[PDB]
């Protein structure tokens, strides 16, 4: 069972997580408090599973991407804090489970791409604000073989990744550290991670319409924010 | 085609070090300017996205921390060769950039200017780590500003500065064409989060678009 | 005075030298080092991570259809599913891998590899494969009888769904005298042993994924420039 | 002989280098060092001294009228007296200060500040102010109700006549890609809480003075040339 | 305009040191002289009031004690370039100053003359602390003499001297224009009594007038 | 090889410098020092005489 805060995920198959780049999340260290004034530690409001909407994984699907914290800038206590603060620092605990029967097949690649600067297909203009900031609804890979930035899907297992092969497992869990060059960063302006769930082997069953739902639960870990109140004398 | 084979006998891993993989003095800028009568001087914004050989090699990593070692090789051609003196002024972020050969910014005492002749060994300065993050964001999944014009993939912290190169001399009778070749060698290199190598050809230098 | 004299090689710019040089801004404190996760100190840490092989070998497959072998109930068991030529430098199932791309920045390359084949059918889908390894200078098998006489593994995908397949000492390099390759470093060929057995509610056409990574003893030297890119709109953004 | 060779970077005049050079007059004894009071070893000792803010924010105020806020018995208590945008680099109440001027010789600047507001009415003059601090990326208050919901201080100027107001971690820098500022580092807004209460022999229009200094942790790096001066009669006095 | 922000991560106070704040080789003098047929040589009275960038920066302090490090960069233009020899004679207070190229003061054995070519690296001398007070009075609230002509703000003790630069050669057929750039770097800097930075633009170099 | 580089101020004749220089006649013994009366080591010994 994955219990963070008041939210809980009860499922039987668990405990095979992916500590991303070997680093578990933590708070900002005390010898690096040379940056902006004291980071708060809410510790109960925002460290909880924000379960996103299920996505219909079908045969013709290409992939899904959510950018973090852009997926959570409108949702709840993390969304209230982001739109009132200006700096944040948080790791994430992603739980992606794809519930199918023993007659469905297919493989997902639940990868978490740091600093996924997207490109647009066949133009020389940078992608706009609404092409990248999608919110909770996320996106869909127009070209999943190149991960929409000219790279390769084949080499995308260099990142923190987990495999949902419906023959073997239905869930995946990635635990993301604070992966950034700056100690704290600006949530409404920079998408510090990018969760991406790409098919490699598409879904297939012989019976009626084939459809499986994928559920994404993104819990922020070790949230810090700068401000709210300070002793001015 | 012939098809040979040979017993390879390698032992050691020190050549694939990221210090050894990236510290190569690659050509990062090559444009000429005339010298007669940004007109008639050299101005270049220091970036690694100018040549796709070093661009793809450095876009294997997400973050990079390196001191540049800018070597300026200056050759001159006449439209005989005299001895000319050049000023090569590194303009950091915040300092103002020249617009002419004879502007009042070439005499700024706070910029790092190097004065070198053509008949000397090439000039070489070590630009330090200039970012105000702890690493250069090679890929930046975000925007520079808040909805003002739209600048995707542009980190405000990442900026090295400009390298502005002119000819110190007064105007001479014959006209010259001055080719400036800039050789950056990154050094003291730390590198984080390796990425997939790019498969498709580059379209622009501002973004990561692809033609397919 | 200190009596000196100049040597041949004085006042030359050799691009691959390691000398100190004059700092443009001394007494400028850089931004301090901060612990950023996932540091790479050595490019062989990149090569030793798994990456999907384009095991389809057909020209008609475009895009993501390169990455898988679709096996079904209509497969004529004596058929070769895939052969993987173990040339990294040549085009094939290994050119677009992490072991493939980083070895194209180096001339001479030598070491063991490691293949992982994940079967992605339904849970009920049974059957067998017979994965082989032909050493270089050997005969690549065309029949299943020739397959079971080599270094092979018979793989039932019942509860088992992945095979780690250690490949010993794939080496190779570039040659000039180009018109010169390595001609073989081996093959990994897969044959249907039995059939694909699915229940009637599962889809009959199941798929494989193949992975490849390097080992501890994979090595690279004599760095060169990779030909995988070759030449830009708004390229004037630096000089204006 | 000592076998040497020249490196790239030989015979160049780099302006920011630190090398010894040949003295023009050796065996010339300079005038000995004498204890002169008030030596500055570090420019942050200049920045940490108080200096008056031009807290008037109007364009019609010329000269010394920038330095004060005139409050009186006709002030409509819901009125904002002054807001101080905490941008040092931008024009406003902080551009003409010691923390303002010395930070324009540096590109990146980061640290705490300190405001002191001295009330300069008569001894009998009572009343209240409610000084606020909005963090950057917050909402600058327009009403007094929005003012008392932030980090604020309610200041009665009865016997009390000055408030030290510690501001935490004002940072900022310059950017090129200029057309780039910091958009906010905060505000200090002041609202009339009660009224200005004077006796009938005192003048009704009282005034404030605002000060600002830096703290121990204010820091500056990447020195540049300040744009506060820009270009002289009898300039030929050197060359003739 | 876009409006960005970045987490600045500075730690250390060593860059705002007055040794670091002022020791920059700023251009203090730039005039040319012809060479044909103070006529046809370079004469400059060493002061920091020639350029308002370094003038405002050094007028932050009342007293200053520094060794100058005068770098002379000489470039020549023809009204081909030969190899010319230059003499750059620092004339202290008390020693006599030249009035011609061929005067009998250029051969004074007590002055500090440096002989340098154009085809060399630039000349550089370290002028010591030349004042007969313990510090250079940047601001001098007083007069030089007793009511004789009226000299306000001129300290008699403060004088560095003159830097007199000529061409050692005899007269040649073609005419030259010789641009002399002088780069002073103050060093070993002690500084007393900081002052308000100047807000209004400078009117003259002799005094502190203001237009308002 | 010893990696060197030239500084600004290389190859200049500064008249008031104190450097060693190449002797024109080495292995030439000068005439030995002989005690001559009234040596002046310092010009202030000249000034302090009436």
């Amino acid at each position: 069972q994955l219990k963070l805060g008041n939210s809980a995920i009860v499922t039987q198959e668990a405990a095979n997580y992916c500590c991303a780049y070997g680093e578990w999340p933590n708070y900002l260290p005390d010898h690096e408090a040379v940056a902006i004034d004291k980071p708060t530690q809410p510790e109960t409001a925002t460290d909880r599973f924000y379960t996103l909407k299920s996505v219909k994984w079908e045969t013709g699907s290409t992939g899904w991407w959510w950018k973090l914290p852009d997926a959570l800038n409108n949702i709840g206590m993390f969304g209230q804090n982001v739109q009132h603060h200006y700096l944040y620092r948080s790791g994430f605990l992603i739980h992606v489970q794809c519930n199918a029967t023993k007659f469905h097949q297919g493989a997902l690649l639940v990868v978490a791409i740091p600093e996924h600067q997207r490109g647009a297909h066949n133009t020389n203009t940078s992608p706009g604000f609404d092409d990248i900031m999608k919110g909770e609804e996320g996106g869909t890979f127009n070209h999943p073989y190149v991960l929409d930035d000219g790279t390769s899907l084949a080499c995308a297992t260099i990142f923190p990744h987990q495999w949902i092969n419906l023959r073997t497992n239905n869930s995946a869990t990635i635990v993301l550290p604070w992966m950034n060059a700056a100690p704290m960063d600006f949530p409404l302006r920079h998408n510090q991670w990018t969760l991406a769930i790409i098919p490699v082997v598409p879904l297939g069953t012989r019976t009626t319409s084939s459809m499986v739902p994928i559920t994404v639960s993104i819990a922020p870990m070790c949230c810090e924010f700068n401000g709210l109140r300070h002793a001015i004398t | 085609a012939i098809q040979t084979r040979t017993v390879i006998n390698q032992h050691g891993v020190s050549e694939t070090l990221v210090e050894n993989f990236l510290s190569r003095a690659a050509l990062v800028s090559k444009r000429s300017f005339e010298y007669k009568d940004d007109k008639n001087f050299f101005k270049w914004t220091i970036n690694t996205r100018s040549f796709v050989q070093l661009r793809r090699k450095l876009e294997l990593f997400t973050y990079l921390r390196f001191d540049a070692e800018i070597t300026i090789l200056t050759t001159v051609a006449v439209n005989g060769l005299p001895d000319l003196t050049l000023q090569a002024m590194f303009v950091p972020t915040g300092a103002l950039t020249p617009e002419k050969q004879d502007s009042f910014h070439w005499q700024s005492g706070s910029n790092a200017s190097v004065f070198f002749k053509i008949s000397d060994p090439p000039a070489r300065i070590t630009i330090p780590f200039m970012c105000i993050n702890s690493a250069y964001s090679v890929f930046y999944d975000g925007f520079a500003g808040f909805e003002k014009n739209g600048l995707y993939g542009i980190n405000p912290a990442d900026t090295i500065g400009n390298l502005c190169v002119r000819i110190v001399n007064e105007h001479q009778p014959v006209g010259f064409t001055v080719t400036v070749r800039v050789y950056m060698k990154p050094k003291h290199i730390k590198a984080w989060a390796p990425r997939p190598p790019r498969t498709l050809p580059y379209m622009s230098i501002a973004n990561a678009n692809y033609k397919g | 005075g200190v009596p000196t004299y100049l040597l041949p090689g004085s006042g030359q710019f050799l691009t691959t030298d390691d000398h100190s040089s004059a700092p443009a801004l001394p007494c400028f404190n850089p931004t301090p080092e901060m612990h950023i996760p996932g540091q790479v100190r050595n490019m062989l840490e990149v090569v030793q991570v798994e990456s999907m092989m384009e095991i389809n070998n057909t020209e008609s497959a475009v895009g993501m259809e390169r990455l898988k072998v679709d096996i079904s109930a209509l497969t004529d068991v004596d058929q070769l599913l895939f052969n993987i030529p173990l040339d990294i430098q040549l085009d094939g199932p290994l050119r677009n891998t992490l072991v493939g791309n980083i070895s194209r920045y180096y001339t001479h390359w030598s070491g063991s590899l490691e293949m992982t084949f994940m079967f992605c059918g339904s849970f009920m889908a049974a059957g067998k494969l017979i994965l082989c390894y032909t050493p270089p200078g050997g005969s690549c098998p065309t029949t299943r009888e020739t397959a079971m006489l080599g270094t092979h593994i018979v793989w039932d995908f019942g509860l088992q769904s992945s095979v780690t397949l250690i490949i010993p000492w794939i080496s190779g390099s570039h040659y000039r005298m180009a018109k010169s390759t390595n001609a073989n470093v081996g093959y990994v060929t897969c044959f249907m042993q039995t059939n694909l057995i699915v229940p009637s509610e599962s889809s009959d056409t199941c798929s494989l994924i193949g992975f490849i990574a390097a080992k501890d003893d994979f090595s690279l030297r004599l760095m060169r420039d990779s030909p995988d890119i070759g030449q830009l709109h708004a390229a004037e953004a630096a000089y204006q």
